[PDB]
């Protein structure tokens, strides 16, 4: 029981003890289609400035404050910003012409349900810059990376009030509801695609 | 967004 623990285990830390998980894949460190001209960096919350996080949970409470309060679970800016700030938080982080935040993703290499996994805690984009195609890019990055990494799935909840997101992950980049969602047993589901 | 059960 533990073995089988231990070798999940095992690619997990190895994971997370990377310095740049995007060193071996600069052609993701670009997106300059309709109109954007975006530079992407993937680093731990400790290598951000504090003004980045700031505008990144700004962004997030903007985004997705009201969806929080329509759902079980309400917002709160602490537990967010603790989650948002955990030593184990990565990010992916899309800056316009190399100089201003609009894009990001909060996401760790995690167990879920006995399996090594990507878990994508979080993409949120400014409102300009949707409907360009950066959103399906990041999501395509993180499925790189789990699989550089030997995770078996990218995760994430989406709000069922979030119709646009919900349409975006299922049909756009056809991912599953996850056997771990509650409908497989509530404002959410849990999705997952596998690596 | 968010990490549910
Ligand atoms: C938790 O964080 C887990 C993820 S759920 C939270 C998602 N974030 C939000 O809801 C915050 C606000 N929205 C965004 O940040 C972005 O709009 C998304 C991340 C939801 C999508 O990124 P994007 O706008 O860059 O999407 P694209 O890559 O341009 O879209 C590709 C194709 O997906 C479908 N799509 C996207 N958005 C859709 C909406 N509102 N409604 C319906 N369909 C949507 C389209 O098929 C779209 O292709 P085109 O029609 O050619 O644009
Ligand atoms: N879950």
């Amino acid at each position: 029981e533990r073995a089988a623990m231990d070798a999940v285990c095992a690619k997990v830390d190895a994971a997370n003890r990377l310095g740049d998980p995007l060193e071996a894949f600069p052609v993701f460190k670009k997106y300059d289609r309709n109109g954007l001209n975006v530079s992407i960096e993937c680093k731990r919350v400790s290598g951000l400035e504090p003004a980045t996080v700031d505008w990144a949970f700004d962004l997030t409470k903007t985004n997705m404050q009201t969806m929080y309060e329509q759902s079980e679970w309400g917002w709160k800016d602490r537990e967010k910003r603790e989650e948002m700030t955990d030593d184990r938080a990565w990010y992916l982080i899309a800056w316009e012409n190399s100089s201003v935040p609009v894009a990001f993703s909060h996401f760790r290499f995690d167990v879920e349900c006995g399996d090594e996994v990507l878990y994508c805690y979080e993409v949120q984009l400014e409102s300009k810059v949707r409907r360009k195609g950066l959103g399906k890019f990041l999501i395509q990055i993180l499925q790189l990376m789990a699989n550089s990494t030997q995770m078996k799935k990218v995760m994430l909840t989406v709000f069922k009030h979030n119709h646009g997101a919900y349409q975006f992950f299922r049909e756009a980049l056809q991912f599953e509801i996850d056997d771990s969602s509650p409908s497989m047993s509530c404002s959410y589901e849990i999705l997952s695609r596998r690596t | 967004s968010g990490r549910g059960k």
